[PDB]
């Protein structure tokens, strides 16, 4: 169904999300990683079932290039998938909204940050669930938040090209 | 005068000394891998020396020195970059425009004024200004990139290659809005390989080879020397090479031709 | 961790080969329970990481960004766990006896897990992992999938980020250039400033996909099905020695652990 | 012994009123060098994809465009991409293969060639360019000429009869234009194939056997490039300046040392100034 055009797009989308994955921006006291803008573009342009696509192999790319600092787990590349699952659910082909934006933050770091990637922790690393959800607690409580400003202006950004000339689909 | 004094950088350059007044077209040149782009960098701090002192435009950069203060450096030295045109991201060519003077201490209204008058002057159409800057071509693309770092009127445009992948006809009109740039007494540094507009446009050129400085002259005496030049890594205006082939031809030219107007009037000069 | 060259045995492994070895090195880390299916596994692990070769600059190296969390999670299921015989006392922290050890074996599954997954990165060539990961991806061959879609896919993505990168670095000298202070003045501006650093990129991407998509249909590329393979993956007799060697854990982590 | 023969054709942008070429009309004769000058609002931009298909004319009843006489269709698209090969303007775009073995060996893997024999004409078509010492370097440690020299070899693997150097040398340094020139000619030479220009580099049409000049769409003139060079007026309403050998010409014409208008190569300008200078 998806052109060669569309699928060279996906994987130039899959090597942004990488690198501004490797990107931590901010002061010493906060490092948000950008990984996020790379799940808004791969959710938003592709929809949830290439965006869930292009999670996975985005987790597998930068696997490669930049080394899985985890240990090679497919637990990682399920969550590291899923994260652009729901935001195409709730962001693809659908007017830019501030209501959209804060569900689609909010369920991905329900669901992928302080859900699954806590349980794929437990389980490898042995100790009990609650402990694990105590040590990811921390920055995924004030984390969601700044995703959900910088969400709301990426969007922006996306769109003015999509109305524009460039992209012919 | 902008001024490099035993300027180094490592992980390249290696003891660089030297002065352009301003108010000149300094050009740049050099095969890739020589530490142009290094050196253009340098320039207005967005790398720093790991030692050595620049003056450049009243601001003294040492290996030391920290982000502030550099934004008032930055008003002053502007870098366009090569294939400026992949920077544009605003809504409009307007507001890509000014973009540079509204975060350069300009006002709404001063921007808006500087913005639409190096609009007119790098020549895009009045009907133009206010629609997507992605909707225009690959020439109107340039031409609203090359404005919107020229916008605030800074002293020292470094430019990397403004024409590059465009046609002799408007690499010629970019060129003659810089050397125009030049007459309102702005030093202008131009990055770049083709020496067919070095020795037309240039008054002092410089010459890097592996991150070393080898020649600072004036281009006439540049390309005096071909055993020097290809003795290093240059290349040949295309008019000297003419003038080269006329010699060996048993032609003898009075001077040195450069250009195409000065290389006619010698060999109509040589004959008469 | 990037890939350091070397010449040891390690090195003549095939990519799928090892890359399964990881794969079960996991999955046998995940039956680690009593103290003597731990010493097997770190045994193991560390004769790996010996007959790798590697120095001990590039696995400190690899530790290292992760050392403040395998700290505070040891210490943390040092302090929830307890049993036996106590020490420091207090309502909040008690050093007890099976608090150290369930912290040892917790740091023992961050040290087995860092190890063996910094060998991979750094003994197989990032295309190798690549026609690995898409010998690992064949299987789903009997989903109906198109697995030569997702092998171009990575394939093009593995290729593009250097230049991406690069892309990314001019970009944001272009606009630092021109007054773009991308990391001071508030959340809400800070936010404003990813627009200038993503559309430019975001253009970018899209006309080196029209580009490229052009070229490869002018190349003849009419499909993922039909084409023959010209980076072939082939086995070798050292492959011998990863299954044996994850052959040879299975049997004492079945024999070993606590059930 | 016409090989593309583009016949009434009609593109119009799927979003523009005006047509990009409105019944263009030409012949590309077998083994020439043919060059195809025009402003970037000509048209000729899609010259290239329309020969080998990738864009199709409105009109394809009135429009008719033959390769090898092969019409061109929805159909014989494929057989016409196995003779004509395009090299494109962006050397980093076009580059697919992780290495440069694999970005030559990408043509021939499309066409299910056996391994051995890929190999072998991998080599062969590596070490054609000077690029046999690269066979391993990845595409990010090569320059702008050497990625399109390895975009030449893989046009060239796959056998074909047509090149297209669709503005391959637009973005190359001086020295680099030169390089792929001599290469180029070099191959044309050896493999007997025709290659057709459309660039606005008028140094490269001035070595050309044949030149197409283009206005809006349309065909303005043609022949050989010693008659459409020295007819400056005309190009200069076109917006087209003319090689460096007629510039020179032209100048010296307005100092006033007037030169016979067959004069195209620099041998010939610098003997007939040495006659001039005898007297």
């Amino acid at each position: 169904k998806l052109e060669l055009r569309e699928l060279v797009l996906l994987a130039m989308v899959i090597a942004i999300k990488v690198i501004l994955g490797q990107f931590k921006v901010g002061n010493a006291t906060l490092q948000v990683g950008l990984g996020f803008i790379g799940s808004v573009m791969l959710g938003y342009l592709f929809g949830p079932w290439w965006g869930f696509a292009g999670g996975a192999l985005s987790d597998l790319v930068s696997s490669v290039i930049f080394g899985n600092l985890g240990g090679f787990f497919i637990g990682f590349t399920l969550t590291a998938a899923l994260g652009p699952m729901i935001y195409g659910f709730f962001l693809y082909k659908q007017p830019i909204q501030i209501w959209r934006v804060i569900a689609s933050v909010i369920c991905v770091t329900v669901i992928c940050n302080i859900g699954l990637n806590t349980l794929w922790v437990s389980m490898m690393y042995g100790i009990n669930f609650m402990v694990a959800l105590s040590s990811r607690i921390l920055k995924e409580m004030i984390t969601p938040w700044i995703q959900m400003v910088a969400v709301w202006f990426i969007l922006e950004g996306l769109s003015r090209v999509k109305l524009s000339r460039k992209f012919w689909s | 005068a902008i001024k490099f004094e035993n300027v180094s950088y490592v992980y390249g350059l290696d003891q660089l000394n030297f002065s352009l007044e301003e108010g000149k077209f300094i050009a740049l040149v050099g095969h890739t891998g020589s530490g142009k782009s290094t050196l253009m960098q340098h320039f207005n701090a967005l790398l720093k020396p790991t030692s050595g002192k620049i003056e450049i435009a009243g601001y003294t950069i040492t290996p030391e020195t920290g982000n502030k203060g550099l934004k008032d450096l930055r008003r002053k030295v502007s870098l366009a970059f090569q294939f400026s045109e992949a920077q544009l991201f605003e809504n409009t060519v307007l507001k890509d425009v000014e973009y540079g003077p509204r975060n350069f201490g300009f006002s709404e209204d001063e921007a808006r004024e500087a913005a639409l008058k190096w609009l007119k002057k790098v020549g895009l159409k009045d009907d133009l200004i206010e629609h997507s800057p992605f909707d225009l071509s690959g020439g109107q693309m340039r031409r609203v990139a090359l404005a919107g770092v020229l916008a605030y009127e800074p002293e020292i445009i470094c430019l990397d290659e403004p024409a590059a992948g465009l046609d002799p006809m408007g690499r010629l009109e970019m060129m003659q809005l810089f050397k125009d740039y030049q007459a309102a007494g702005h030093t202008v540094i131009l990055v770049t390989h083709n020496m067919d507009d070095v020795a037309d446009y240039a008054d002092d050129v410089l010459a890097l080879e592996h991150g070393r400085l080898i020649k600072h002259a004036s281009p006439k005496e540049v390309f005096k020397d071909s055993e020097w030049l290809q003795k290093h890594h240059l290349a040949e205006p295309r008019s000297a090479r003419f003038a080269a082939k006329l010699e060996a031809a048993g032609l003898k030219l009075p001077g040195q031709p450069l250009t195409m107007p000065e290389l006619a009037d010698a060999i109509k000069q040589s004959l008469k | 961790g990037r890939y350091l060259p070397g010449t040891t045995f390690v090195y003549r492994v095939d990519p799928r080969a090892k890359l399964l070895t990881t794969f079960y090195f996991i999955i046998m880390i995940f039956l680690a329970n009593n103290w003597v299916s731990y010493l097997v596994i770190s045994i193991f692990g560390l004769a790996y990481v010996f007959a790798t070769g590697l120095k001990a600059r590039v696995f400190w190296d690899g530790v290292k960004p992760m050392i403040w969390m395998i700290v505070f999670t040891s210490l943390l299921q040092t302090f929830f766990m307890a049993g036996g015989k106590v020490y420091w006392h207090w309502w909040i922290f008690t050093l007890s006896s099976e608090g150290l050890i369930n912290g040892l074996y917790v740091f023992i599954r961050f040290a087995m897990i860092i190890l063996v997954s910094t060998v991979m990165t750094v003994t197989t060539k990032p295309l190798e992992i690549a026609d690995a990961m898409e010998w690992m991806l064949t299987p789903l061959k009997l989903f109906k999938v198109n697995v030569g879609m997702i092998s171009l896919v990575i394939s093009i993505a593995l290729r593009f980020v250097p230049t991406l990168f690069d892309q990314t670095v001019k970009i944001m000298n272009a606009q630092r250039s021109r007054g773009a202070d991308f990391n001071d003045g508030g959340l809400v501006k800070r936010a404003k400033s990813v627009v200038p650093m993503l559309v430019p990129l975001f253009i970018d991407s899209l006309e080196v996909a029209l580009d490229l998509s052009t070229a490869m249909e002018s190349r003849g590329y009419k499909g993922s099905e039909g084409r023959t393979r010209y980076r072939i993956l082939e086995w070798s007799k050292v492959d011998l020695i990863p299954v044996a060697y994850c052959l040879l854990l299975t049997i004492l982590m079945i024999t070993t652990r606590k059930h | 012994g016409s090989d593309n023969i583009i016949s009434f054709d009609h593109v119009t942008f799927t979003d523009s009123p005006r047509p990009a070429l409105s019944d263009l009309s030409f012949a590309i004769e077998r083994g020439s060098w043919t060059a195809l000058i025009g402003h970037n609002g000509s048209g000729k931009s899609t010259v290239s994809k329309l020969i080998n298909g990738l864009l199709a004319p409105d009109d394809l009843d009135k429009s008719s465009i033959t390769v090898d006489g092969v019409k061109l269709g929805a159909d014989t698209v494929w057989e016409v991409r196995e003779k004509v090969g395009i090299v494109f303007q962006n050397p980093d775009n076009q580059f697919v293969g992780a290495t440069v073995s694999d970005d030559v060996a990408f043509g021939l893997e499309n066409r299910a060639v056996p391994r051995p024999e890929m190999l072998k004409i991998v080599a062969q078509a590596v070490a054609d360019v000077g690029m046999a010492d690269y066979a391993d370097s990845e595409p990010s440690n090569l320059s702008g000429g050497q990625k399109q020299r390895v975009a030449i070899a893989g046009i060239l693997a796959v056998k074909p009869q047509v090149i297209i150097l669709d503005e391959s040398t637009s973005m190359l340094d001086p020295e680099g234009k030169e390089q792929i020139l001599d290469l180029v000619r070099k191959i044309k030479e050896d493999n007997n194939l025709t290659v057709i220009s459309i660039t606005h580099d008028l140094e490269e049409a001035a070595g050309a056997d044949q030149v197409l000049v283009l206005d809006d769409g349309q065909l303005l003139d043609q022949g050989k490039p010693e008659e459409i060079f020295p007819k400056v007026e005309m190009l200069k309403r076109i917006g087209l300046d003319i090689p460096f050998v007629y510039r020179l010409k032209q100048l010296l014409k307005e100092r006033g040392i007037v030169l016979p208008d067959e004069i195209d190569d620099d041998e010939k300008l610098v003997q007939s100034l040495w006659q001039l200078n005898s007297k």
